[PDB]
DNA sequence: CGTTTTATTTTTTTTTTTAAA
C-alpha cells in the first residue's frame, strides 16, 4: 500500500465491470461455463487506453504493481460473481496484451511490457517453488500460516528461510501439506530469427504454472514481457525479462464448424483424383495421384489385447537428371514432415560413441532422425550410395515401424509410422528391360515389401518428340510468365482450363486434410473375395508373358499395401465405405 | 478448520463397529482379527482403501493430507491394548530397562499404509496419495536407517530420544537431562544401537511407460523411497503401478545453492502392484492340443512351428550328474523371409511369456546384449550392468535376423551355449552372471530365397559351431500355392472387419488363463521308463546311418541325441501324469523329422 | 552507454580510453590488472573498399556507355582487364554474373535462378591469378580445399554457421573438388543442385538458402 | 550479554572404441 492511488487504480479495472463490453462479451460466461478455471484472461490494451489512458500509461512506465492491483479487481468481479470460481485465493494473473529485437533491449523498457519474437530454445528443466506455510499447533491445534514471496512474482521477499518450527513457545509444532501450495517453475531463453543477422545475442526468460513450455526447441514465437535484473553491480548485473504471455506464429484456422460444412458440401465431385493430382506442381507429364498416401501416413489397427500392423506407405523409383527440384509441394506444405540431408547419420537412429562434450554422458546425444517425423514423412536423395549399417536399422522399420535397440545405452521401444523414400541413380543408364530392371542401378532386392513397389521412371530425347519437348516445356516456360512486379499470374491453361484461382490453393487443399486424416473407414464385403482370389492368380500369372522381367518383388505380406492405398481413399471422399471401382485406384500401380 | 479430534471418535466408531455384515461371513471382527494379530505379535502393517471408508462416509474420501490422519491413528490404536513376553529384540529389551524400574513410534512394532502418469502429473498434486504406472530402472540394494536412536547419559542416566523424520541430522550433544540439567553431576552423551530404531530403505528410479510419450517428447524419470517393510518389493524392468505420496524434499546445506526454496520432489510408498486358484477349472478341462488353437489364432496353420515353441514353454528337462549340470533350455533356429510374421509371434512370445525379451539384427552389439562397461569422471568406477541375453534368465531372449548381425557376435552368444556361463576378463574378474536363458534365433537366408543350387552352408554362411550348439534349424519356404494363400488372406481380413479371429472352433484362452494352466506343467519330473534306454539308443543310430549314407550332409555332436532325449521329458510336463513313454519320445522323432525332409520335397 | 552498436570486427581504430584496474593486492606477491574503457575513439575510413556498412554523375556515367549496343562482346576482353584468356568464350560471363531469375510460381518450386558454370585445365595458364582477381573483380572467398570448406566462457555454445556466410548474392570460384575429402561432399550436393540446407549436430534445423553459386577450377586428368 | 557462517575447470594415456573405397 504505497502511494494510496493503489485502490483509485483497482477501481478503474472495476470500473471496466459496467456496460456492453463488460456486461456482453468479456468473462463470466466467457471462460467459466466454458469451463477451464485458467487465471488468465486476455486483456488488449487498446480498450483500456480507450478509457483510462493514464491508466494505459500505469504500466508502461511501473509494471512492478499492477498485479496483486489487477488481481485485486478480479477477484472482486469474479469473486462477486461465481462462488465456485472463488476457492483459489491466489494472484491469479492475467493477459497483458514494441516489438524490439532481442538485440535491442538497451538498459531501457525497465518497467514496460514489451515484446520480441525469437526462437525458442534450451527448453529447461522444470521445478515448483512454495507459495505459503500451512503450519499446525499440534497442541493448541491452530492452522496458521506464512506466506512468502520472490522478485520474481513482486518485489519484495519474506524472512525467505527454513519452513519454521520451535517460534512460539516450543510447543507442538509442525508442518502441514496438501495444504502448503506450490508453483510449476521452467526457465529458458531466445535467439533472434537467424536470418536478419550479419554473433547473435540473446535473452533469458522464466515462466509460471499456465505459462509451462507451450513448444519446444526448435519452434519460434512472440513474447511479451517486462524487464528487471536483481544482483547488485559492484555492490556485475545481469538481467532477466518476464511477466508474460503467450503466443505462436509458426503454425497454421478460422475453422468452426462451418469450414466443415464447407469441406463436406464439394464432396461428391467423383473425380477428384483429377483435381487433387494435378494440384500442387503443376510446374513439372508423370505419379502425383499417386504420391497421396506419403501425405497420409496410413491406417491404424489394434487387435483385442494383442498387437498390431504398421499402417503406411513407402516408395521410390529413374533417368539421372526430376528428382531433386521434386521431393517438394509437401515439404514445405505437409505438418512437421521431414526428409533428411541424403547421406546422414550421428541422427539416424545412433548414439555415436563421441565423449568430448560434456565430459559425461550416457544418453548424452542418443536421438534420430524420424522420431521427428512421427506421424509424418521423409525423403532422401543419396540412397543408391549411403551406407549398408543403418540399412540393418531400416529392415527393423519397414518391418515393424518401431526402433528397438539396445547396444547397452538402454533398451528402447518407441512408437513411429513414418514413411520415407530413397534415391537412384542408374550405374549404366538407359538399360530397364533389354538388359533388365534390376541391377542398373547398383541395388538390392531383399527389400520386397520393405517398400510397397517396384517401379519405373525412364526417359529418351527423341526426334518425334523433339518439338513436343520444346513446345511444352517452354508452353510451361511462359506460361510460367504472367498473362499466359517482376511477375503478376500466369491465367491461360489454367483459364482455358475453367479454373478458379481458390480451387487450385493450399489451404483449400488441406481445407481436404486435416478432417480426412481422421476417419475410421472399414470394409465391408469385397475386399475379401478380391485380395485373395486376385493375389492367388497374379503371384502365378505374373510368371508368364515377359512380366517374369519385372515380378521381382512378389510377397503376401505386399497385401497390407494392397488394403491402406484404398484405405486413404476411403479418406479421399470420407466414405466409411469402399467399392469395387475404389479397388481400381489400388490396382491401377500395376 | 476441522477437528483431528472428533474425527478420531469417527473412526472408534469404524473399527469398533465393524463386522460389517454385507455377505454371508462377516459377523465376525475383521479388523478386530487383524487387531489380534497385533496381539499375535505378526503383522506390523495393516491397509486401507477407498471402499473401506467409502460406506462410512464421505468426507474423507477427500480430507485424507495423508499425513496427519496416519499419526493420529498410530498413536490412536497405539494406546489400544485390549489383549508372552520375548517376543522382539527390542521389545524385550525394553524390558531389560525396566527390570530394574517413551512416544509410542519408539516402539513402532506395527504400521500401516493406503489413472495418471508423471507426465500429467500436474504441478498442483502435494500431498494427494494418487497412482502412476512406470518401469523400474538402476536396481539398487537397502540399508538400515535410523529413526530415532537412545543417547544415554551413562552419569545421569536419561535415554535420550531423538525422533527424526529428515534424511539428514545432526548430532545431540551432552546432555539435556535433569540431573545433567544445573545440578552439576553429569557426564557425556553416546546412543545404545541395541534399543535404537532403524528402517529398512530401498531406492530406484522410475522411467515413463513409452506408450504415452508424445511424437515430441522424451520420456524421463522419478526417485522412489521406499522404506520399512516393502523393500525388495520390486525388479528393475517390471512395469508396476504405485499409489503413494508426492512430497517435495527440503534439500536444506548450503545457504546459496539452495534458497531458491528449490523444491527437488520425491515419492513415498505403500505398495508394489505389478500388471491351485484355477485347479476346479482346470479339471473342467483336459486336452493337451488345444494350447495350439487357443495361442496366437492371428494364422491359420503352420501349426508345427508354434507346437515346437509351446514345448519350449513347456519345459522340464535337467539333471545335475557328476556334480555338473545340463542344459534344460530348448534353443530354435531360423531361416526364412515369406512374410511369416516372426515379428508376430515374437510379439505374441514376449507378450504373454512373463519375463521377455526382445533385440535386433544390430541394436545390441556383443557388449550390450551381455554385461558392458562404461565411462565417466563423475559418478565413480564402472560396472557390468548386463544386457537383456544377461537379464532374460528364466525366460528367452529372442533375437531378430542373428544372420545379420555380424559373425564375431556369434562369439559371446555362443558362450552361452554352454548355459549360465557369461566369462568376463574385462573388470578384473573371471566372472559367471549365470546366464539361464532359453535362446530363440530367427533369421532370413541368403543372397535370394533359398536358391536350390546354392546348398546349406552353400547358401549359408553360418560356421558350424553355433549350428551346434541350436537344436533344431529350421528354413521356411511356400513356394507359389494356388489355395495356399487364400485362406490366410480371409483368416487375416476377418480381424480387420472384425477384432477376435477365431469363432466357433475352440474356447479362447486369454492371458491369464493360459498361463496359470502352464503354470501348472513343468513340476512332475515325470517317469521314461528303463525299456525306453536300451529302444532309445537303438533308434538314434538309425539316425547316425542314414546321416553317413549321404557324405555331403551335415555333421552331428553329442547334443543330437542329448537333445532327442532332452524334449521328450518336458512335454510330459503338460501331460502332467509322470509318465515319460512311448508317445513322449515318438512325437520328439516325428517333430524332428518334420524339421528335416521339407526342402527337396 | 552508446559506443557499443558502433564498432564490428575487421576494422581499424584510434582511441583515447584510460589504464585502470580491477584487482586487489599485498600473486606470489601482486599480479593484476589490465584493461582500458574508453572515451572517443576515432576510426578510419580506408580509402575506397567501404561502401559496406556505413552518384548520378557515376550514373551518366554508366548509361552512355550502355546507350552504346556495344559491351556484349567488348567487355569480352574487359573480365579479364590485363590478360589473355576466354577471349571471344568470355561473352558468356554476361548471363551468369546478371544471372536469370529466380522466377518463383503459383505452384511449389522456387526455380534455379541459381545456375552454375565450370572452367577445368593445366596451371601456367594464370589460372591462379585469374581467380585472384575475380575476388577484386562481387563479394566471395578464394582458395581449394581444407583451407572455407561440414569458447571457454559463459557456457554458451557458439556455432558461426556454414558456406551461405558471404555468399548469398556473393558466388565464389575455386578449385579441387575431388581434392577434398569426402565427408564434406554432401553438402555440396545440398547447397548447389537447391540449397536444400539443414542442421543436425544438435536437435534444430537450420532453413537455409541463398541466391549463391560457384565456378569450378580444375588439375584433374588429361 | 553480543556479533559471524558457505562454491574449481580442462586435458592426459589407457583401455574402449570405432571408420572407408
Ligand atoms: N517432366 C518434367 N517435369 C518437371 N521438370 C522436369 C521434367 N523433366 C525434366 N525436368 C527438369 O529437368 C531437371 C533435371 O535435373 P534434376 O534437378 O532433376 O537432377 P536430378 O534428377 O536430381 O539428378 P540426380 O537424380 O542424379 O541427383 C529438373 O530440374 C526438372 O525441373
Ligand atoms: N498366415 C498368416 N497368419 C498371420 N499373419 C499373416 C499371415 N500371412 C501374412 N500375415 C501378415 O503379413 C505380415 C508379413 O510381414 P512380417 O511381419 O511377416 O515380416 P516377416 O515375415 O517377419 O519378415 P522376415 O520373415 O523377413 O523377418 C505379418 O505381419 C503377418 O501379420
Ligand atoms: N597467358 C598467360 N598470361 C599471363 N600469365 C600466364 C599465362 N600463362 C601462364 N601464366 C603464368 O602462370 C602462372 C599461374 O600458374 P597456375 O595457374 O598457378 O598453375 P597451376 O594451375 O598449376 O597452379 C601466373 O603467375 C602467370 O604468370
Amino acid at each position: 500500500e504505497g502511494e494510496q492511488f493503489i485502490k483509485d487504480i483497482q477501481r478503474e479495472y472495476v470500473d471496466f465491470l459496467d456496460d456492453e463490453e463488460d456486461q456482453g462479451i468479456y468473462a463470466g460466461h466467457v471462460k467459466d461455463m466454458i469451463a477451464e478455471k485458467s487465471k488468465r484472461l486476455i486483456v488488449n490494451v487498446n480498450d483500456l487506453k480507450r478509457k483510462n489512458p493514464q491508466r494505459a500509461l500505469g504500466l508502461l512506465s511501473n509494471a512492478a504493481d499492477e498485479q496483486l492491483a489487477f488481481g485485486r479487481a478480479l477477484k472482486e468481479y469474479a469473486s462477486t460473481v461465481d462462488p465456485g470460481y472463488a476457492k483459489m485465493h491466489e494472484d491469479l494473473f492475467v493477459g497483458f496484451e514494441r516489438h524490439v529485437t532481442p538485440r535491442s533491449l538497451t538498459s531501457i523498457y525497465l518497467g514496460n511490457m514489451v515484446c520480441v519474437e525469437g526462437i525458442v530454445t534450451k527448453v529447461s528443466l522444470i521445478r515448483p517453488k512454495v507459495v505459503r506455510s500451512v503450519h499446525y499447533c499440534p497442541n493448541t491445534r491452530k492452522v496458521m500460516e506464512r506466506k512468502y514471496t520472490d522478485l520474481t512474482s513482486f518485489e519484495a521477499v519474506p524472512s525467505g528461510a527454513a519452513y519454521p518450527t520451535k517460534d512460539e513457545d516450543g510447543n507442538l509444532l509442525e508442518t502441514e501439506y496438501g495444504l502448503s501450495v506450490y508453483k510449476d517453475h521452467q526457465t529458458l531463453t531466445i535467439q533472434e530469427m537467424p536470418e536478419k543477422a550479419p554473433l547473435p545475442r540473446s535473452v533469458d526468460i522464466v515462466c509460471d504454472d499456465d505459462l509451462v513450455d507451450r513448444c519446444k526447441p526448435g519452434d519460434r514465437v512472440q513474447i511479451v514481457g517486462s524487464y528487471r535484473c536483481l544482483p547488485g553491480k559492484r555492490g556485475t548485473f545481469r538481467t532477466v525479462l518476464l511477466a508474460n504471455n503467450i503466443s505462436l506464429l509458426s503454425k497454421e484456422l478460422d475453422i468452426s464448424r462451418e469450414d466443415i460444412m464447407l469441406c463436406k458440401k464439394l464432396a461428391k465431385n467423383n473425380d477428384i483424383f483429377e483435381l487433387l493430382s494435378k494440384s500442387l506442381a503443376p510446374s513439372i507429364g508423370h505419379v502425383k495421384q499417386a504420391i497421396l498416401c506419403l501425405l497420409l501416413g496410413g491406417v491404424e489397427k489394434i487387435l483385442p489385447n494383442g498387437t498390431r500392423l504398421r499402417g503406411d506407405i513407402n516408395v521410390l523409383l529413374g533417368d539421372p537428371s526430376a528428382k531433386s527440384q521434386l521431393l517438394r509441394y509437401v515439404l514445405n506444405t505437409a505438418p512437421r514432415a521431414i526428409p533428411t540431408t541424403g547421406r546422414g547419420s550421428s541422427g539416424v537412429g545412433l548414439t555415436a560413441a563421441v565423449t568430448t562434450d560434456q565430459e559425461t554422458g550416457e544418453r548424452r546425444l542418443e536421438a534420430g532422425a524420424m522420431v521427428l517425423a512421427d506421424r509424418g514423412v521423409v525423403c532422401i536423395d543419396e540412397f543408391d550410395k549411403m551406407s549398408d549399417i543403418d540399412r540393418t536399422a531400416i529392415h527393423e522399420v519397414m518391418e515393424q515401424g518401431r526402433v528397438t535397440i539396445s547396444k547397452a545405452g538402454i533398451h528402447a521401444s518407441l512408437n513411429a509410422r513414418c514413411s520415407v523414400l530413397a534415391a537412384a541413380n542408374p550405374v549404366y543408364g538407359r538399360y530397364d528391360q533389354y538388359k533388365t530392371p534390376m541391377e542398373n542401378i547398383g541395388l538390392q532386392d531383399s527389400l520386397l515389401s520393405r517398400f510397397d513397389l517396384l517401379f519405373v521412371m525412364l526417359d529418351v530425347i527423341d526426334s518425334d518428340v523433339d518439338q513436343m519437348i520444346s513446345d511444352h516445356v517452354v508452353r510451361m516456360h511462359r506460361y510460367r510468365n504472367p498473362k499466359e512486379y517482376e511477375k503478376y499470374d500466369a491465367l491461360l491453361h489454367g483459364k482455358s482450363r475453367q479454373r478458379h484461382e481458390k480451387i487450385l490453393s493450399v489451404e483449400f487443399m488441406r481445407k481436404y486434410i486435416h478432417i480426412a486424416k481422421c476417419m475410421k473407414p472399414k470394409l465391408g464385403e469385397q475386399a475379401c473375395e478380391a485380395i485373395a482370389n486376385e493375389y492367388s492368380r497374379l503371384r502365378s500369372q505374373e510368371a508368364v508373358e515377359t512380366d517374369v522381367a519385372r515380378t521381382q518383388p512378389i510377397t503376401a505380406r505386399t497385401l497390407e499395401t494392397l488394403i491402406r492405398l484404398s484405405t486413404a481413399h476411403a479418406r479421399a471422399r470420407m466414405s466409411k465405405s469402399v467399392t469395387i471401382d475404389d479397388a481400381h485406384a489400388a490396382i491401377e500401380l500395376v | 478448520r476441522r477437528d483431528y479430534a472428533q474425527d478420531r471418535e469417527s473412526i472408534k466408531t469404524f473399527l469398533s463397529e465393524f463386522c460389517k455384515c454385507d455377505d454371508d461371513g462377516k459377523k465376525e471382527f475383521v479388523y478386530g482379527s487383524q487387531l489380534v494379530k497385533l496381539a499375535h505379535r505378526e503383522q506390523v502393517l495393516i491397509t486401507i482403501d477407498l471402499d473401506d471408508l467409502a460406506e462410512f462416509n464421505e468426507s474423507l474420501a477427500e480430507a485424507v493430507n495423508c499425513r496427519r490422519y496416519t499419526s493420529i491413528f498410530s498413536d490412536v490404536i497405539a494406546e489400544l491394548l485390549p489383549s508372552v513376553h520375548a517376543k522382539d529384540a527390542l521389545d524385550v529389551y525394553i524390558e531389560h530397562r525396566l527390570m530394574m524400574e517413551f512416544p509410542s513410534e519408539l516402539m513402532k512394532r506395527f504400521e500401516v499404509g493406503f489413472a495418471h502418469s508423471i507426465r500429467e502429473v500436474k504441478a498442483q498434486h502435494i500431498g494427494k496419495l494418487v497412482t502412476v504406472r512406470g518401469i523400474v530402472t538402476r536396481c539398487t540394494e537397502v540399508k538400515p536407517m535410523m529413526v530415532v536412536a537412545t543417547y544415554t547419559c551413562d552419569r545421569c542416566g536419561s535415554e535420550t530420544y531423538q525422533p527424526v523424520n529428515s534424511l539428514s541430522f545432526t548430532p545431540v550433544h551432552d546432555c539435556p537431562s535433569d540431573d545433567c540439567r544445573v545440578n552439576k553431576a553429569g557426564g557425556r552423551l553416546y546412543l545404545q544401537t541395541r534399543g535404537s530404531k532403524f528402517v529398512k530403505f530401498q531406492e530406484v528410479k522410475m522411467q515413463e511407460h513409452s506408450d504415452q510419450v508424445p511424437v515430441g517428447h522424451i520420456p524421463r524419470s522419478m526417485t522412489i523411497m521406499c522404506r520399512g517393510e516393502v523393500t525388495r518389493m520390486a525388479q528393475p524392468g517390471d512395469h508396476i503401478v504405485v499409489s503413494g505420496v508426492f512430497l517435495p524434499l527440503m534439500r536444506t546445506g548450503f545457504a546459496q545453492m539452495i534458497q531458491g526454496l528449490l523444491s527437488e520432489t520425491f515419492l513415498q510408498a505403500h505398495r508394489i502392484i505389478c500388471i491351485p486358484e484355477e485347479l476346479e477349472e482346470l479339471a473342467q478341462d483336459d486336452f493337451y492340443e488345444r494350447l495350439a488353437t487357443s495361442l496366437a489364432p492371428e494364422i491359420y496353420g503352420h501349426l508345427d512351428v508354434k507346437k515346437a515353441l509351446l514345448l519350449l514353454l513347456v519345459g522340464g528337462v535337467d539333471k545335475r550328474p557328476d556334480g555338473m549340470k545340463i542344459r534344460g533350455n530348448i534353443n530354435i533356429c531360423l531361416m526364412g523371409d515369406p512374410g511369416v510374421a516372426k515379428s508376430q509371434l515374437l510379439g505374441y512370445i514376449s507378450r504373454l511369456a512373463v519375463r521377455s525379451q526382445y533385440t535386433t539384427g544390430r541394436g545390441s552389439s556383443g557388449v550390450g546384449l551381455t554385461a558392458a562397461v562404461m565411462k565417466d569422471p563423475l559418478t565413480g568406477e564402472m560396472t557390468l550392468e548386463g544386457g537383456a541375453l544377461v537379464l532374460a534368465d528364466q525366460g528367452v531372449c529372442c533375437i531378430d535376423e542373428f544372420d545379420k548381425m555380424a559373425d564375431q557376435d556369434r562369439t559371446a552368444i555362443h558362450e552361452v551355449m554352454e548355459q549360465q556361463t557369461i566369462s568376463i576378463a574385462k573388470a578384473g574378474i573371471m566372472t559367471t552372471l549365470n546366464a539361464r536363458v532359453s535362446i530363440l534365433a530367427a533369421a532370413n537366408p541368403a543372397f535370394g530365397r533359398y536358391n536350390p543350387r546354392r546348398t546349406v552352408e552353400q547358401n549359408i554362411q553360418l560356421p558350424a559351431a553355433l549350428l551346434s550348439r541350436f537344436d533344431l534349424l529350421w528354413l521356411i519356404q511356400d513356394k507359389p500355392d494356388r489355395d495356399n494363400d487364400l485362406r490366410l488372406a480371409k483368416h487375416i481380413t476377418y480381424v480387420h472387419s472384425h477384432s477376435k479371429q477365431p469363432p466357433t472352433r475352440v474356447k479362447a484362452l486369454d492371458m491369464n488363463l493360459m498361463r496359470r494352466y502352464i503354470n501348472l506343467c513343468k513340476r512332475k519330473n515325470p517317469t521314461i521308463p528303463d525299456e525306453l534306454t536300451d529302444y532309445i539308443v537303438g533308434a538314434y543310430v538309425e539316425l547316425r546311418r542314414e546321416a553317413r549314407n549321404q557324405k555331403d550332409m551335415t555333421f552331428t555332436s553329442a547334443r543330437n541325441l542329448l537333445g532327442i532325449l532332452r524334449l521328450s521329458t518336458a512335454l510330459a510336463r503338460l501331460r502332467l501324469s509322470d509318465s515319460v513313454e512311448k508317445d513322449d519320445v515318438a512325437e520328439a522323432l516325428r517333430l524332428l523329422e518334420m524339421s528335416k525332409d521339407s526342402l527337396n520335397q | 552507454r552508446s559506443l557499443c552498436e558502433r564498432v564490428v570486427p575487421g576494422n581499424r581504430v584510434l582511441i583515447q580510453g584510460i589504464y585502470s584496474i580491477r584487482k586487489v593486492g599485498k600473486a606470489v606477491v601482486g599480479v593484476r590488472a589490465p584493461y582500458m574503457r574508453v572515451v572517443g575513439i576515432t576510426v578510419d575510413s580506408e580509402g575506397a573498399g567501404a561502401i559496406s556498412r556505413y552518384t548520378s554523375d557515376e550514373e551518366e556515367h554508366f548509361r552512355r556507355m550502355a546507350a552504346s549496343g556495344d559491351i556484349y562482346e567488348r567487355l569480352s576482353q574487359s573480365l579479364a582487364p590485363s590478360i589473355f584468356g576466354s577471349r571471344d568464350i568470355k561473352k558468356a560471363i554476361t548471363c551468369m554474373l546478371f544471372g536469370g531469375s529466380r522466377k518463383r510460381l503459383p505452384d511449389g518450386l522456387c526455380r534455379r535462378g541459381d545456375i552454375n558454370v565450370l572452367l577445368l585445365g593445366d596451371p601456367g595458364t594464370a589460372k591462379s591469378q585469374l581467380l585472384k582477381f575475380v575476388e577484386k573483380v562481387p563479394i566471395a572467398v578464394y582458395t581449394s580445399g581444407k583451407g572455407s570448406s561440414t569458447d571457454p566462457q559463459t557456457r554458451n555454445f557458439v556455432m558461426e554457421g556454414g558456406a551461405m556466410v558471404l555468399a548469398d548474392g556473393g558466388v565464389v570460384c575455386i578449385d579441387e573438388f575431388d581434392k577434398m575429402r569426402e565427408d564434406d561432399r554432401v553438402a555440396i550436393h545440398e547447397a548447389m543442385e537447391q540449397q536444400t540446407i539443414s542442421i543436425a549436430k544438435a536437435g534444430i534445423t537450420t532453413t537455409l538458402n541463398s541466391r549463391c553459386s560457384v565456378l569450378a577450377a580444375a588439375n584433374s586428368i588429361f
